């Protein structure tokens, strides 16, 4: 997360870290939507150009109070996966359209103060919350600064990072780039004349974009961090996978 | 599912996090 601040303890009990088994390394973010189900981004597992295609044998998922720079053992659960379901119509080729994947844990996890699922939007919840200007929240353990060249200095969060970012109107999203955006994605972030900054960066993808409902006091995952051109560049916005659009595929998979 | 999105350390405790009001403000704006 670029231009974010340290997350308070317990701020995001649905946060999940997708790791590489050996050598261990953070590959992306994820969210916990049930005690067996984990939501993340398809590119985090399958991106053919980079000969990328992980199996449940080369991945692990960490859940709970990690407050990074340590294996929080007691407040953190490491889990193996059972299966991965990558949306059938995922398009790695052009714009990473339908960038969604489901990870089914090997075993149901024991919830706690630090482990707890987030809600999936519903017809009306989406209806009231998804408007331009309304602010969502991104969380991750990725780089604090665009490591294009290398930017090896800093960029290593010892505590989870939060950034609340506004939803940007569709036509602005589209005119910000020469890439084709489908109704399967939305963009979010600050416009140049707004002064504030913030974006997700390398290592944050797959993670949650959530919004709190004033009608019930609940947090709903509205999007998944998918892509953007660079991190926190002026005139550019981060792109998210529209969880509600593909809410139906997530249902067919668990039924 | 069910009791989703209510955090054990905030919602369940009637405690609002540090950056929460910023989101609400964006709503009623």
């Amino acid at each position: 997360i670029v231009e974010g601040q340290d997350a308070e303890v317990g701020l995001s009990p649905w946060q999940v870290m997708l790791f590489r088994k050996s050598p261990q390394e953070l590959l992306c973010g994820a969210s916990l939507i049930s005690d067996r189900w984990v939501l993340t981004a398809a590119h985090c597992l399958l991106y053919p150009p980079w000969d990328k295609n992980f199996t449940v044998d080369d991945l692990l998922v960490r859940i709970g109070k990690h407050s990074r720079t340590r294996y929080e053992r007691k407040v953190e659960k490491i889990s193996m996966l059972d299966k991965i379901y990558i949306h059938p119509r995922y398009n790695w080729k052009e714009n990473l359209d339908r960038d969604i994947a489901l990870l089914k844990l090997k075993r149901p996890i024991e919830l706690s103060d630090y482990i707890h699922p987030v809600c999936l939007p519903d017809k009306q919840t989406a209806a009231k919350l998804l408007h331009a200007g309304f602010k969502g929240r991104v969380t991750g353990w990725g780089n604090r600064r665009e490591t294009w060249t290398t930017s090896v200095a800093e960029v290593q969060p010892s505590v989870l990072q939060v950034v609340n970012l506004p939803l940007v109107e569709r036509p602005v999203c589209k005119a910000s780039t020469r890439i084709r955006i489908t109704d399967n994605m939305f963009c979010a972030g600050y416009k140049p004349g707004e002064g504030k900054r913030g974006d997700a960066c390398e290592g944050d993808s797959g993670g949650p974009f959530v919004m709190k409902s004033p009608y019930n006091n609940r947090w709903y995952q509205m999007g998944i961090v998918s892509w953007g051109e660079g991190c926190d560049r002026d005139g550019k916005y981060g792109f998210y996978t529209h969880v509600f659009r593909l809410k139906k595929w997530i249902q067919k998979v668990i039924d | 599912e069910a009791d989703c999105g209510l955090r054990p350390l905030f919602e369940k405790k009637q405690v609002q996090d540090q950056t929460e009001k910023e989101l609400f403000e964006s709503y009623i704006e």
